[PDB]
Order: C-alpha cells, then structure tokens, then sequence
RNA sequence: GUAAAUUUAACUGUUAGUCCAAAGAGGAACAGCUCUUUGGACACUAGGAAAAAACCUUGUAGAGAGAGUAAAAAAUUUAACA
C-alpha cells in the first residue's frame, strides 16, 4: 500500500527502502555511547 | 501493530481511525479544488535530506 | 507481583460492602447499581454491564 | 430564478456521501496549539499512568511496554544485562492520549530502555525439499540465533511545545 | 535454562492493554433509558 | 463544527499537529456511560405446615434428548455433545502452556 | 480496565444478539451482512478456531425485495435422491412456500463451506413477519441498518416537496390528457 | 557493454519430444494428426489462470508473527408516427 503516493513525495515506494526508518540506528548504549554500525 | 492496538488499545485505534478519516477529507478537498487553495494541515508532508 | 491483579494478592469477600464503607470514609454518596449494557438476557450465555453511580 | 447550473434535487442530482466543511486553517491552528499545550501539562504533571510503545526494532515493529519480553530473531553483539535504548519509536501513548511520529518521535520526546536477559539459539527448523531422491536421510535443519530483551522503562519528556 | 523448544510467540507481556481490552460494547453508543432494538418504554 | 468520527462513543478524539510538524498529538479521554442511559437493576422476584422439601429436580434423561436440549440451551450443533474415543481423549494434552 | 481476569475473558467473547429488518431489502444484502455478523468477522478480536460468532436476528424476511426479475429468472434447484427426484423451482414459488427460504438460503451460501457453517446457522433466527418470540426481543441488543434506502412513493412525498421540484414543461391547454 | 574463449591432457553420461506462438510444406485451410524451420515453456522454484507438465508472473537456494509489488475478477439484450 501507498507505494505510488511515497514516490510522487520522492521517497522510496517501499518504505523499508532509504530513509530515517531503515538507515537509522535500531539501539544505542542506554549511557549514550553509539552502537557499532548495523551489517545491513 | 494496527491489529493488536485495535484490541488492546481501542482509543488509539479510533485515533488513527480519526486521522485516517481526517486526511481522507482533505484529499477530497484538495481533488475538488484546482491547487490555488492550500494543502491540508495533516496533508503537509515531512520532508527528509 | 509483577502482572498480578490486586485481589488475587489480597483476598477480600463482600467487596460491595468494602466498597460502601470506604465511600463512607471519604464522605461520598452510596454508590447505585445500574445496568449500563445487556445482552442475550434470556440465554445461558448472557453478559451485564454494571455501573455504580455515586451522585 | 436558478443559478446557470442550477440542478432540481434528484437521486442522482448531487453525490450520495454527506457534504463535509473542514474547519478554517486559521482558527484551526489555533486550536491545535491548545491540545499540545493540554497534552504537554499531561507529561508535565505526570498525569500518565502506564504507557505503551511502537518501536522498530530488527526490521520488525513491536508494541512494548515496560516489563515485557521481545525475542529478536538474531545476535546483537552484546552481553547478557546490557541496558540499551530502543531509539525509533513510532508510537508513545497512554491512557488519554497518543503521540504520533512522522514517522518516528524524536528521541528528546521519548526514551525507551531495555535489557539483553538471555542469548540463545531456536529450537532446531527441518528444512526439507522432496527431490527425485530419498530425501530422508537428506533433511537439514538449521538453528537461528537469538536474543531476549526486557523492556525496561519507557519515559515521555514534556517537550511537545 | 528454560527449554530450548518452540515458542509460541517471540513476545511476552503480562499487561498488553493500556486502555481496556476490547469488548463488543468498546465501540457501540448508548441509547436513552438502554432501550433494546423494538422495545416500549413506559410498557 | 467538525469531527472526523462521532464523539458519543468509546472516546473524543482531538487530532492536533505540533508547532514543528513533525509530531501528531491525539487527546482521547474515556466517555462516562451517562446516568440516563442505563436501567434499574433488576429486583430479585396458605397452610404450609410441613417444612419445605429440596426436591432433587435432577432429571433423568436419554442421550439423544438430553443432546437435543444443551444443543437447543447453547444454540449448536449435536456433534459437539457426543463423545470421542480413547485415542483422542488420551491425544489432548492436560497441561497446556498459559501464557500470563 | 482493571477487571478480573475471567469477567475480561467474558466481555471479550461475549456473544451479541442483532436485529435485522429485511422489508423491501434484496435477499443478497441482509445475507452478505448476516455472514459476517454470524462469522464474528465484525470483531478486531476474531479467528477462525474461536467460536466468535453473534447472533443475527432477520424479520419481515417475507417482505424481502428483489431487484430485476429475480423472483420469475432465480431457480432453486434440489434433488431428493431418487430417480426423477430433481426438483426446479423459481425464488417466486419457493417464498410462497417457505417465506424464510430465500434469505436462508442466500446467507448459507456466502458462510464459510466448513464443519463451522452449521453451527453458525443456528444462531440465525429467521422470522416472516414483525413476529419475534419475546425471549429473542429480550435478548437484542443493536438494530443493524437496513442495506438498501427504500424509495418513497409518489404518494408518501410531503407538499412542500412536490412544491419544491420545478415544472419542466408547459402542457398544451387543448390536450386531454 | 561485457568475461569469456580457444588449445592441450584425460574421462563420463544424456540424447526414441510434448505443448504454445510464428513461417512453410502434406492431410480435410480435421485431430492432443504428418514433415521441416525460428523462438518459448516443460526433467530446477514459486504466484496466478477453477482443478491445471506446455498459457501468464517469477526465476529457485536460510530464519522473521515486517514491507513494496508482479501476474491476477469478461461482457452483452437487439426502433417508430400516421
């Protein structure tokens, strides 16, 4: 769903594509320190 | 997460529900109007660089 | 008790008569019982709602 | 006595769906300010009872609140009884009152912290395809890592304004 | 130490609704003196 | 003026966008049932000399009628009230997994 | 909601009594909601394996309306099992017959072809006119909308309505009429 | 634009063609029929078309109680004034 509306806004049609969503760190340290860079 | 909060969490389902039907009525508005007028408050996209 | 419910832990008979005698405590009206929903009345498998209204 | 396009009312004169007027912009506005402004003295007087979470989390969203049990279908590079903060939050909400990202909620809005109990693997897949052979003595099966996070505590700050 | 067996599913809560678990009446209105379909009031 | 939904049942939802727009705000208190919209509870419903007798009004009654009322009683079928062999009987398993 | 624990079990699968009203309604539309009512496919809470159905309750089923020529073309075919027993009848002929065989029949084809289908029609209670026991009433709960408006009559619609609508030609004052 | 090709040293097995589209040549401008040619599918997966070797979508290597998609639902009721 909505595929068609995400790419008229330039985002990616799937939302598991580029974007805060997706490239985003999951966690961080609950002290603050970043975590290591997730493999995907 | 929609279904189990349509189950166990009823007055945010009826939200989103809400703002469901909310931008749907401005996507009528803006179908019936020529574009002159202005984007829906709710329609207003976030924009990510 | 972690996910345990209040009267599971504490045991209690008669919370309507508990119930009265704290309303009594905070100076509030006795609470009325009335059926706020109904369904399948006349059926083995019926469901009541029941309201206490104090005021 | 008629507009130009004036229509005598009939079944198919005018669309069937109710008319609907959406409120002016201006004085809509206005009114948004007061509803954040209610919800924001909510979080300021602590006016929240137990609240519940939407995060994403290992490709997969996840509605949490505190005390609960996720089990993450892979390793996470961390030790059992390590605190981490689950950093995209969709969705906060409470009793009265939800707060919705576009799509996540800024993390100076919302925390929420969990904890790695328990490191572990699945319980043993048969993978099995019947190919032109004798498959029995050919079945794989395959174990997948697993982590088990409790979810700590999740903190709303009064930031809305 | 648990088994390491199948698990149902991969979360656990012991408090999974905040704002009531849904009942057939979560979402229906009330109506005047709870009058039922085709009944008389003032029988 | 205007509501996205109806307000008279199950909650009063107010949508409101923050200053930033990036956040949506949704205020949504509970409706209190209204007194008027409930009904009363229900009140509970000669030379007696001899004591009154518990009379046992346990009734005997045949299979295929006695099916007949716990179908017609709980509005299903028969089959359910007839039972099943020791193969499936002993199958069922009697400690189940609870979960909270 | 701060219940116990077997009061919430009960509320959530709690089973609902519907009132229907099928005057004037086309056969398919009352069954399509029925089924769903009968299913408890309504409900956020419904699987298949939980025995989430409600109770449906149709009256004036004899009073149903078909669109088309429904009532002549429909057949309605049975066979008895012996040779020649193959029986064709139209929905016109069946409904003088059976006034409650239409919207029966439409609601048991659209419920699920499982052993549950059964079941299900048992808490359907199908009543030809106005008629309902008075433990059934008493059971109601909701009054479903009827699916199809029905239309006024040339007759039923108010003065001020006939007013209201225009005069779109100017008859000639020498014509009978 | 691509990354394969030839040669040398050894060696093994498969190969009795079905349907679809196209162009011919024979039958009857029949056959799920005869022959040849071009391409595709079928002994590698899955989705769809009612069931479905041959049509459409798609290629095939795991786990997920996430997501975006592909193919994917048949239409139609047939004049006249004197």
């Amino acid at each position: 769903a909505g595929g068609q509306w995400r790419l008229q806004q330039g985002l990616a049609a799937n939302p598991s594509g580029y974007g805060p969503l997706t490239e985003l760190p999951d966690w961080s340290y609950a002290d603050g320190r970043p975590a290591p860079p997730m493999k995907g | 997460v929609l279904a189990d909060l349509a189950i166990y969490e009823p007055k945010t389902f009826k939200s989103l529900a809400a703002l469901a039907s909310r931008r749907r009525h401005e996507g009528f508005a803006a179908a019936l109007g020529d574009g002159k007028e202005p984007e829906g408050i709710f329609s207003r996209v976030v924009q990510y660089h | 008790m972690t996910g345990k419910e209040l009267f599971e832990m504490w045991k209690i008979i008669n919370p309507m008569g508990l119930l009265v005698e704290e309303l009594k405590k905070r100076n509030v009206s006795a609470p009325e019982s009335r059926l706020t929903r109904q369904s399948g009345g006349t059926t083995a498998l019926p469901l009541y709602f029941v309201g206490l209204y104090c005021d | 006595s008629y507009l130009p396009g004036y229509v005598p009312k009939t079944s198919l004169s005018s669309p069937p769906w109710p008319e609907v007027v959406l409120p002016d912009p201006v004085e809509e506005t206005r009114h948004h300010a007061e509803v954040v402004k209610k919800v924001n003295e909510m979080i300021v007087t602590g006016q929240y009872g137990r609240l519940f979470a939407v995060v994403h989390f290992a490709s997969r969203q996840w509605k949490v609140t505190s005390e609960d049990l996720i089990l993450i279908g892979n390793e996470l590079d961390l030790a059992c009884g390590e605190r981490i903060r689950l950093e995209k939050v969709l969705l906060v909400g409470a009793d009265n009152f939800t707060l919705l990202g576009k799509p996540l909620l800024g993390k100076d809005l919302v925390r929420v912290e969990a904890t790695v109990i328990e490191k572990t693997e699945s319980w043993p897949r048969i993978i099995m395809r019947f190919r032109k052979r004798k498959n029995f003595k050919k079945k794989r099966i395959v174990t997948t890592p697993q982590t088990v996070l409790r979810i700590n505590s999740i903190e709303i700050a009064p930031c809305l304004l | 130490g648990l088994d390491v067996i199948r698990i149902r599913k991969p979360f656990h809560t012991d408090n999974p609704s905040i704002q009531g678990q849904w009942h057939p009446f979560t979402n229906k209105p009330t109506t005047f003196r709870g009058l039922r379909p085709r009944e008389v009031q003032d029988p | 003026t205007y509501s996205p939904l109806p307000d008279d049942y199950n909650c009063n939802v107010e949508l409101a966008l923050t200053s930033d727009g990036r956040t949506i705000v949704c205020y949504h208190p509970s409706v209190d049932i209204p007194y008027e919209h409930t009904k009363p509870i229900p009140r509970p419903d000669h030379d007696q000399v001899l004591k009154t007798r518990l009379e046992e009004k346990v009734e005997h009654l045949e299979e295929g009628p006695m099916i007949e009322q716990l179908s017609k009683m709980f509005f299903t079928t028969k089959h359910r009230w007839y039972p099943h062999g020791r193969y499936h009987r002993c199958r069922k398993n009697l400690n189940p997994p609870k979960d909270r | 909601s701060s219940f116990s624990r077997a009061p919430q079990q009960w509320a959530t699968f709690a089973r609902i009594w519907y009132l229907l009203d099928g005057k004037m309604q086309p056969p398919g539309k009352l069954a399509a909601m029925a089924s769903i009512r009968l299913q408890g496919l309504h409900k956020p809470v419904y699987h298949a394996l939980s025995d989430c159905g409600d109770h449906v309750v149709i009256m004036n089923t004899r009073h149903i309306a078909f669109s088309g020529n429904k009532w002549e073309q429909k057949v309605y075919s049975s066979h008895t099992g012996y040779p020649g027993g193959f029986r064709q009848v139209t929905a016109a002929q069946l409904h003088l017959r059976d006034p409650v065989a239409i919207v029966k029949l439409a609601i048991y084809g659209m419920l699920p072809k499982n052993l549950h289908r059964r079941t299900m029609m048992e808490r359907l209670h199908l009543f030809p006119d106005e008629y309902i026991p008075e433990d059934i009433l008493k059971n109601l709960v909701e009054e479903l909308p009827q699916p199809r408006k029905i239309p006024k009559r040339l007759d039923e619609y108010t003065q001020e309505e006939i007013d209201a609508f225009p005069r779109l030609w100017t008859p000639p004052e020498d014509y009978r009429l």
